[PDB]
RNA sequence: AGCGAAUGAACUUUAAAUAUGUAAGAAGCCCUUGUUACUUAACUGAACGUGGGCAUUCGAAUGUAUCGACACUAGUGGGCCAUUUUUGGUAAGCAGAACUGGCGAUGCGGGAUGAACCGAA
């Protein structure tokens, strides 16, 4: 319970974290590039012939 | 904890004798000195603990 | 025997998180955002995006 | 093609040390998405220049909102559309409320009357007439001609497919 | 978090057990300190040090078709109209309509 | 060039000399050396066909074999790691020993000011 | 790309795409010390013996319904079509190689229909 408390904490931090420093970036006139994403979901969907 | 962050821990039968254990698993998950299958270096940890007290990354006082 | 998505089954939500119940009680999901007069928008931004 | 959306992009080269702190280059593209318009942005800078995306990064892309979508107003946009035989050059004229969707006219227009694809078109310009006697072009100036006020005969009235039998005869007064 | 609570089966001893219980998500992944099913989707979400663990005791998502389908061609690439390749965020809408 | 029995080298096929010439598909490969003549030089290379591997055995003379260059990157990986493992086990912090794939890069900014950024067309006209 | 770097595909600081060879520890490394029937001016090499370190990141990622050996036991050892690359030739046909894929032992939806098409077993 408590360790789920935290995690759900963590994750609005990084959300707003990430909107404030677009926001900061935009204010202070330059970009913030954001970070490449780490994890891809990959589905095939194709089947296996030819 | 918010040095190590450290999630909170769960303390299991009594207090301070398994807490550590519990303790040393997340400081290595945390600092990344994990084992061969991923299995936490508790040895590691404690010592890298143990240096950071020495070094005065924690703070504490009598 | 019978496998239940507690998206459905709140009570497995339950079982499964014990924060749920908790999240919906508090309303963690609709969080007002943090209040202050935003800054304008620099206006060599908008001759930026409207240059060409 | 598409419900399209203009987007400013910019990229850059990755940053060396021989060579650090890139120009930062820009381009409004006109995209169905975020991605296409970056795959854009990249096909067009590897096609002028040596930059590549292995070795360039998009610093910025944003959406450019039309600054007054009720408003109708003439565009004239300049393109070089490929055919068989080779690149040609044309000036059209449109009328519509939005860059968006003069441009989306535009591909309609192309694809009917040429057979020109997306892959074949390229967008070098698109501007708003700023004053009147700008327009070249017959069909646009028709249209701008003072109090125009023309009827809409031969209306055929919107009878339900699903009405197959009609007791009265239509009229195409309406 | 949709993908592991509705369809969330782990490989245990070789077999395909759905994960309803965090007792056996602990007995699976107790050594890397995963305790509970919000452990996992943690690690997964913000890739962490024993991501690998976590996603080969995953058995491979099998989803169902898309509610509402593909494109009229799906076999093209995401940025001439098609299906295949990388959709960036819009994976997120194609996971809302296979799962 | 010498070359001793058991050594790894390339095959490269020289055009200037014709006498025991390999195949193009052995032209630029890479083999073991199993025998050593006069002037050429017996090597055990890998062919495929289908689905398995065979070995076959080639005569490439000195001209054209060259010891290859590829093992030393394993020795100076080995060396450096004992290193390294020395100088952390003698100064008691952990280092890190294994290869990263080059995972993706993070988040930074970069400043419009001295760097006004230009727009360009299509096609450059000018 | 540059040649506001030198020189001039045969120019190059750099460097593609693209497939294609070899290696990624504990059965592994290094050197030390000796013998030898071999070798070299000579532990110079080769093998045989010593020594050390590092087993809770033993030295990339992913996959893991296991792998290695010996012994024994049947049936098989035809080709056709196409992609790409490649060589030669005609007026046009075409002919020859290599890879891969499909049919060969394969049912099912579609192309009105079908050995060579699309999807999918």
């Amino acid at each position: 319970f408590k360790r789920a408390e935290k995690y759900v904490k963590e994750y609005r931090e990084q959300e707003r974290e990430k909107i404030r420093l677009a926001r900061i970036a935009k204010q202070q006139g330059s970009f913030h590039i954001p970070a490449e994403a780490k994890l891809v979901f990959v589905i095939r969907i194709k089947g296996i012939n030819k | 904890m918010q040095v190590y962050d450290i999630p909170p821990l769960l303390k299991d039968p009594s207090q301070g004798g398994d807490a550590t254990m519990d303790f040393l698993v997340q400081v290595a998950r945390k600092r990344g000195r994990l084992g061969r299958g991923g299995v936490p270096n508790i040895q590691a940890a404690a010592m890298t603990v143990v240096t950071d007290w020495r070094d005065g990354r924690i703070q504490g006082w009598t | 025997v019978q496998k239940k998505n507690p998206l459905r089954n709140k009570q497995i939500m339950l079982r499964l998180n014990p924060y749920a119940s908790t999240f919906a009680k508090e309303k963690l999901g609709e969080v007002k955002a943090e209040e202050g007069k935003p800054p304008k928008v620099p206006a060599s931004f908008k001759e930026l995006l409207h240059e060409a | 093609m598409g419900r399209l959306q203009e987007y400013q992009v910019i990229g850059r080269h990755l940053p060396t040390e021989a060579n650090p702190n890139p120009a930062l280059y820009r381009m409004r593209i006109f995209a169905p998405n975020e991605v296409v318009a970056k795959s854009r942005f990249w096909y067009f800078l590897r096609g002028l220049k040596k930059v590549k995306k292995a070795t360039g990064e998009i610093v910025s892309v944003n959406v450019i909102s039309e600054k007054h979508p009720l408003k109708v107003k003439n565009f004239g946009i300049w393109l070089r559309y490929d055919s068989r035989s080779g690149t040609h050059n044309m000036y059209k004229e449109y009328r519509e409320t939005s860059r968006v969707a003069a441009v989306e006219a535009m591909y309609a227009d192309m694809a009917a009357r040429h057979r020109a694809r997306f892959r074949s078109i390229h967008i070098l310009k698109v501007v708003e007439l700023e004053k009147t006697e700008d327009v070249k072009r017959p069909y646009i100036k028709q249209l701008v001609a003072k109090n125009l006020s023309f009827p809409l005969p031969h209306r055929v009235p919107k009878i339900s497919t699903k009405k197959i039998f009609s007791a009265k005869r239509p009229s195409t007064f309406s | 978090r949709e993908l592991i609570y509705k369809r969330g089966y782990g490989k245990v001893n070789g077999q395909r057990i759905p994960l309803t219980d965090n007792a056996i998500i602990e007995e699976n992944l107790g050594k890397y300190g995963i305790i509970c099913i919000e452990d996992l989707i943690h690690e997964i979400f913000t890739v962490g040090p024993n991501f690998k663990q976590a996603a080969n005791f995953l058995w491979p998502f099998k989803l169902s078709n898309p509610n509402g389908g593909f494109r009229p061609r799906k076999f093209k690439h995401f940025i001439e109209g098609g299906d295949l390749g990388n959709r960036e965020e819009h994976i997120n809408a194609l996971i809302r309509a296979m799962n | 060039r010498t070359y001793r029995v058991g050594d790894i080298v390339d095959i490269k096929v020289n055009g200037a000399v014709q006498k025991g010439m390999p195949h193009k598909f052995y032209h630029g490969k890479t083999g073991v050396v199993y025998n050593v003549t006069k002037s050429a030089v017996g090597v055990i290379v890998y062919k495929r066909v289908k689905h398995r591997y065979i070995e076959k055995r080639i005569n490439v003379r000195i001209e054209h074999v060259k010891p290859s260059r590829s093992r030393e990157d394993f020795l100076r990986r080995v060396k450096e790691n004992a290193e390294l493992k020395k100088k952390a086990k003698a100064e008691g912090v952990p280092v890190q020993l294994k290869r990263q794939p080059a995972m993706p890069r993070e988040a930074h900014t970069v400043s419009i000011a001295d760097n006004k950024p230009v727009t360009l067309a299509p096609v450059a006209y000018e």
